[PDB]
């Protein structure tokens, strides 16, 4: 909040140049496949997201960076969200935000979830994410079954309902739901272990 | 300027259903001992009707709150400090036992006792807790007129009735009854606190919840009839005088007030009030009683001023209380929405408990009726329970302000009926009582969803300030017998030690 | 000992299964001409074959293997099948390419072209003053199996499997006669419990 | 001492307010325990009523000095969607007054 | 025959991993005050291991316990009444502050206010709790000799090891520790109430807790020796002594102590004994130390025989805690699978905290080793803890209990892993020890699995029994000071009357 | 039981295992079980009722997790409602957005 106030006359709208390494789960991951070519020495073109690191772009509002930071942004309904080589559409998610939260009157953020609270951060948190959200989990375990091409649905369809909240797991700590952001199940007739995914629903190693 | 805060309290009279489930829990917490069975810090009162005590609101026959002198001056109507000093050996105005009921319970054993070829079929009478006699008939009890219990006539004693041709009222199809919970007001200018002559009585700087001392009180019972509201209960067995005492050990991490978080009709909402103590006075003191609400909301701060944020701090109002004040429920329903009105502010005490007038069905007319600016909801004028009524109760007999409190909320209703039913905005209501769309919906937010964070917004009384919380955390509770608690010089004829304190002090600084 | 008892000597149902399916052992690693002997090089790559073993997409980005048939295939499951193309990310047992069942094969000892010696890196003769050392070579050569391969830029080039280069690589004898292997528990060899025993200071009878 | 108290009378005297209305004093509140000590309690354990009310209300049962000494309504259940009011407290009065029968 | 019950405590010492949990939540709960901040009423040590306070099991030295004279009868090996009495004005066997520790605290505020220019990093140095000046070293601490800290010359002087060749120990590949947590006993035949001179010290008759009446004490610190677990802790402050309280809080509504359900590695169970206090004092007078064990087994009664239950009922045991006796995890313990033995028989207390003596690592042998009775798993024989160490902290030097115990344990895994690793029956290993597949299935359940409601069986103390439990859930708590309670005459100087009780008379019967 | 004209069913020793009982054969409290109860439903109707409990196929509530805190139970053929986040249980909704006959 200090920070807005304070750069203003300083710091405005900015444009900010970005060097981004190659991701590990990401199409870029597959860089340099025989060997190694160090651009700089001329043994390759300098290619950035291959042969060195991306090159982004990034505007950045200064002022309103207190705004921004209480109240959930628009790129997860713009773009979506996602992790670990797969990604997904959470509209429906920042649909419930908004009603959990409430909005932004005004301002740069109007009409975006608000972020007051430390709750309504954990909300954020507990909503988004397919282990505490079953709705999310179908949503990421259907995203992640069109690069194995075998169904992983079946994974937490029987919990697609489950949606922990903050207030509940203060009446008493709940189990998370599978997901495909590890390996191993959250079972009522197996343990979680990890790596069980890749044995029995033949996933791939990232390797 | 010193700036003091307080957790207020306001009470939705439109929600009360008179259940009374507030009574039981703080009976059984806090008055379930012999000497107070009979004081209920928290009752709750079916209108038209006399009370508990009796006619408690009749000032004339009970002489409680204050009195303004010619010269403007204020004095308890019991009397100045000679006057009061001078009616200590039998304070002629007290309220006897009567006035409340005589505790009884019943002899359940001869249900269990009762000997084999008994005549009849045992039962429990009824026998006195005060003289252990047995008694022929219970003819009182502190809910004696619950729902209109008792003939009209009787009930219409009720004070509240003053300069009300109520006759119309005696009958059948114009029938009408309200719900009134009410404890301590906790006062910003308390008439008990002023008409006791030991000085037992007080207000907590930190949180304004006002307490008689168990310690120094000395049984002078003249604060009992201070009280305009009849708050303060002797304890007939310590010879000492107890009240409602806010739940000060709940309030003082944050939490709601017994009555406040057992109460099934989710009408209670707690939320903090900043004052200016230093207006107190001439606030209680203002020319006209019609002007004493008005007076009162002018000692309330704006918690979002940073101009008052500052002075709090300064004043050593700690940041969680401000912050707290800034998201009072209390504060938007006297301060912004003006939805919560005093009770009784003419007896000119500043009371901190406020009530939202309640709404009632239309009254009796030649037809069904038409559609009115509400549309099939009523408009305020159609009302059953008597505008001046309500104004006799909340504010001085003045019927503007409960006017306005009552179209506002009748205005949201046409204003979410349209949005609920028609999917259409409809602002015609709010307009015409100054409410803005986005004030609507706040107020249905607080008011009708009414999340638990939300009726609730208690901070700590930061126990830990100016005091040393280290060594009370590690031996409060065990309660051996120090004989070195209570005060403050260490010397103490047992040669004796603080059980709860360091006494081999640092040598090291 | 796990290797030259359960695998080997009575090989474990379980066990041979799991590694065949579950591991990169039965992919083909490229040896790289040293003098007078042979280094493992980089893995091969469907690329590195004539018709790429008809994978169009990432062909450089997927390993290789030999069936149970002595064909050559490009198994589902390669990271090159993660991006680009769908349907194949899976550790199925299939051949990338006509998407049929396929049994990798884990070994190519009784299937090779030649025995090669390939020079292994040993460090256990290093260290400080402060920790038991056991001085062998530097470069520890291993008698593998092979098999040469016609490569698409018309060069030849010798493979084999990551599963005979770890066999090696812990000192199993396997009938070639390598003598950097060991003859036994108790023969001084880069990697056994008489070895380890020297290093660790525990004693070879508990490793067993 | 209570009684050597008594001495630093004007010694506890703080700030006037309100033009000389008030006095602010600095004196001991230690006798606050009193009530303090009555609220405190060993545990709670939630219950409900075994009557024909449909009131199905969950409760907390304070135990005290190893005994039951009163409840108050459990406001923990699972909260309804953010456009319906929650069902916290609810409770009546014939239930706050159960305990009474434990020992009565 | 006098029928009593008492809820005994049973620590399985083969689980423990000596984290001190335990030790933290007693503190934090009942001696964090000034005066007994160096009292660990529970408390872990590692043995080897002199402990806390020092070679506390040197009764040579600190003359705790009881002897048997001559003429079969008992004597505190303090001494006889008179002999105490004679050494009262100085307490010539009394250990000293030393014995324990210096309790210290650090002056870590000197990292706050350091002041500007410093020429080197400020630190927070000790300082004593008992004197508050700077300590130049801390030399000792409640835990000093944690996992094997100090010198083993050091070490082995524990008490425990007499009549072992230790040397062998004292080498690399020998080592061995174990953890022993632990607290007062509530022993069916205290030596700290015998040794009392005021007679403060008493057991509670419905739940057998032994306390220290903070009221009746007079601080003769007689009792301090007198305990031979030196589980008696004198608070400088005070002036009177303390002790660990059972938690008795908790346990009179059947709740587990603090330190059971603290218990991280799950290893303390709770349940019901019944015991014959008529035969007390013959079990703890008989002729051979290493009888003591037995005899005590004997003075406990089968909870499942009618026999028992009928004298039980008659005795005033209630209904509640003879079903709980009956399903208790400390009987079947110590009755039935005769796993759990007494600490320190010998001292002829009658001691009612149990321990399960702890399984080890194999000791170390010329090659790897071969299968034995029981497989791939250790056989009695192979662990590398001395079986007579644990024989002489458990079972006054007799062997044979501990080694039924070990074996006992190893013949449920052998047996279970039969059935979870190969699919198969295999009752070898119990039938070589006694036990049927039904025994070693409920030992499993309770060790293994443990679950809360299995480790703990605690019944109600039933407060309400031959009192008036009424007049208390309705006035307990508010501590205003009638100065009433703690005596059974009306009559008091004050002319006050008790705030929980009722003063008015029936007067209908 | 171990033993008697019993052996080896399970034990109604404790009124929680007749409360384990009763939620673990119940389709209200056992998902498993609702979906067995709507897909037995579906034979009659002819159309399917086992998406009404699919979503909470897992779900089983037990009696020490509603000591922990009270739960919402799970939409039954054996009534005509539903428990669901987005519409409030309403009698009679099965057999206007089912089809699912009154018996009459
Ligand atoms: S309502 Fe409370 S604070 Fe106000 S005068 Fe009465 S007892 Fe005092
Ligand atoms: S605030 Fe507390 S003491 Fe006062 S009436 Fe309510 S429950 Fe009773
Ligand atoms: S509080 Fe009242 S309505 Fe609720 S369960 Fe108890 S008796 Fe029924
Ligand atoms: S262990 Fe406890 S009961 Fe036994 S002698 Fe010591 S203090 Fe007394
Ligand atoms: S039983 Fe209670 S008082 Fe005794 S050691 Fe355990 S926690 Fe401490
Ligand atoms: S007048 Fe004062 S002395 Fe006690 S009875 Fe009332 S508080
Ligand atoms: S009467 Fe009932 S509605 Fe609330 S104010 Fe008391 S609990
Ligand atoms: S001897 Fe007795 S007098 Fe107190 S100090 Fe020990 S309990
Ligand atoms: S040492 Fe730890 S294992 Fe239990 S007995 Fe104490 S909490």
């Amino acid at each position: 909040k200090k920070f807005s106030e304070v750069c203003v006359g300083h710091l405005g709208k900015e444009t900010d140049i970005v060097t981004l390494p190659i991701q590990h789960d990401s199409a870029a991951e597959l860089a340099q496949p025989l060997d190694v070519k160090d651009w700089k020495k001329g043994e390759c073109d300098l290619i950035p997201g291959k042969t060195a690191p991306h090159i982004m772009v990034v505007e950045r509002d200064y002022p309103a960076t207190y705004e921004r930071f209480t109240s959930i942004g628009p790129l997860m309904e713009k773009i979506g969200n996602g992790g670990k080589g797969i990604a997904w559409n959470t509209q429906s998610e920042m649909d419930l935000l908004r009603k959990l939260n409430y909005t932004k009157a005004e301002g740069p953020a109007k009409g975006q979830p608000m972020l007051n609270t430390a709750i309504d951060a954990a909300e954020m948190i507990l909503t988004l994410a397919p282990e505490t959200n079953g709705q999310v989990a179908v949503k990421a375990w259907a995203a992640l079954s069109e690069f194995t091409g075998r169904d992983h649905t079946h994974l937490a369809l029987n919990k697609e309902d489950e949606k922990i909240r903050f207030r509940d797991i203060q009446a008493q700590p709940r189990k998370i739901i599978s997901s495909p952001t590890w390996s191993g199940l959250e079972d009522e007739h197996v343990s979680y272990n990890a790596g069980y995914t890749n044995v029995h629903e033949l996933i791939p190693w990232r390797t | 300027m010193k700036i003091r805060s307080q957790v207020g309290m306001v009470l939705n009279l439109d929600k009360a259903i008179g259940c009374h489930t507030c009574s039981v829990t703080c009976k059984n917490v806090w008055t379930s001992r012999e000497g107070v069975e009979y004081a209920w810090f928290n009752n709750v009162e079916t209108k038209p009707g006399q009370g508990f005590p009796t006619d408690w609101e009749n000032q004339e026959k009970y002489k409680g709150g204050w009195i303004r002198k010619i010269n403007g001056k204020l004095q308890p109507r019991m009397g100045n400090r000679a006057m009061l000093l001078g009616k200590i050996f039998a304070n002629p105005h007290l309220p006897g036992i009567d006035d409340y009921y005589e505790p009884f319970d019943f002899d359940y054993q001869n249900l269990h006792t009762a000997p084999e070829g008994s005549k009849s079929q045992p039962i429990a009478r009824p026998r006195s807790l005060i003289t252990g006699e047995r008694m022929a008939k219970i003819e009182k009890g502190p809910n004696w007129e619950d729902d209109l219990g008792g003939e009209f006539d009787k009930l219409a004693k009720d004070k509240n009735f003053d300069n009300i041709q109520k006759a119309m009222y005696s009958q059948f199809e114009n029938t009408f009854m309200m719900y009134l919970p009410r404890l301590c007001e906790h006062c910003l200018n308390p008439a008990c606190v002023a008409t006791c002559p030991s000085g037992a009585i007080y207000k907590r700087e930190e949180d304004g919840i006002v307490l008689i001392d168990q310690d120094k009180c000395r049984g002078w019972r003249m604060c009992i009839t201070g009280c305009p509201y009849k708050k303060i209960y002797f304890n007939w067995k310590s010879g000492k005088s107890e009240k409602c005492i806010f739940c000060y050990p709940r309030i003082e991490a944050g939490q709601p007030t017994v009555c406040s978080e057992t109460c099934v009709g989710r009408i209670r909402y707690l939320g903090v009030l900043l004052y200016d103590a230093d207006a107190i006075e001439r606030a209680a003191s203002t020319e006209n009683e019609k002007d004493l609400y008005q007076r009162q909301l002018d000692v309330f701060l704006d918690p979002n001023d940073p101009k008052v944020i500052e002075q709090a701090i300064k004043d050593g109002i700690p940041l969680s209380v401000i912050e707290a004040a800034q998201q009072s429920p209390v504060y938007k329903m006297a301060m912004e929405w003006k939805l919560a009105l005093p009770l009784h502010p003419e007896y000119r005490t500043l009371p901190m408990v406020w009530y939202v007038p309640p709404l009632s069905p239309i009254q009796s007319a030649a037809d069904a009726g038409e559609l009115g600016s509400n549309g099939i909801l009523p408009d305020v004028e159609s009302l059953r329970i008597p505008v001046q009524y309500l104004a006799n109760l909340l504010t001085a007999g003045d019927t503007k302000p409960v006017l306005r409190a009552l179209k506002r909320m009748l205005a949201m209703r046409h204003y979410k009926r349209a949005e609920t039913v028609d999917g259409k905005v409809d602002t015609r209501a709010l307009e015409e009582v100054g409410l803005t769309e986005a004030q609507a919906q706040e107020m249905y937010r607080y008011l009708a969803i009414a999340n638990y964070e939300d009726r609730f917004v208690v901070p700590s009384s930061h126990r830990e300030l100016a005091r040393e919380a280290f060594p009370e955390k590690n031996g409060c509770g065990f309660t051996f017998g120090d004989g070195c608690h209570g005060s403050d010089t260490k010397f103490n004829l047992f040669n004796s030690r603080r059980i709860d304190a360091i006494d081999v002090t640092s040598k090291t600084e | 000992v796990m290797l030259r008892e359960f695998h080997l000597d009575n090989p474990s149902q379980y066990f041979t299964d799991y590694v065949r399916r579950y591991t990169d052992m039965p992919m083909l690693v490229m040896l790289e001409e040293r003098d007078g002997y042979y280094a493992a090089g980089r893995m091969l790559r469907a690329a590195d074959l004539v018709a790429a073993l008809g994978q169009e997409n990432n062909p450089e980005w997927k390993t290789v293997a030999f069936n149970t048939n002595g064909e050559m295939v490009a198994p589902n499951g390669s990271i090159g099948f993660r991006w680009g193309e769908k349907g194949k990310w899976n550790l199925e047992q299939r051949d990338g390419k006509t998407g049929e069942e396929t049994e990798l094969q884990l070994s190519l000892l009784g299937s090779q072209d030649e025995i090669a010696e390939v020079g292994f890196p040993y460090f256990g003769g290093d260290g400080t003053e402060h920790f038991n050392k056991v001085e062998l070579e530097n470069v520890l050569l291993h008698k593998l199996p092979v098999k040469r391969l016609q490569l698409a830029d018309g060069s030849t080039a010798l493979v084999t499997t990551v599963y005979d280069l770890t066999l090696a690589n812990y000192g199993l004898e396997r009938g070639l006669n390598d003598v950097n292997c060991a003859t036994s528990y108790d023969d001084v060899k880069a990697y056994t419990p008489a070895w380890a025993e020297q290093i660790t200071g525990v004693s070879r009878s508990q490793i067993i | 001492s209570k009684f050597l108290d008594r001495f630093r009378y004007a010694k506890q005297k703080g700030e006037t307010f309100a033009d000389g209305h008030g006095q602010l004093l600095n004196t001991n509140r230690d006798w606050e325990d009193g009530y303090r000590q009555r609220w405190q309690h060993d545990k709670i354990v939630r219950s409900t009523h075994g009557v024909n009310c449909t009131g199905s209300c969950s409760w907390k049962i304070y135990v005290k000095n190893g005994l039951v000494t009163w409840e108050t309504q459990q406001t923990d259940y699972p909260r309804t969607r953010p456009d319906l009011p929650n069902h916290e407290p609810r409770g009546c009065p014939r239930g706050a007054s159960y305990s009474w029968y434990l020992y009565s």
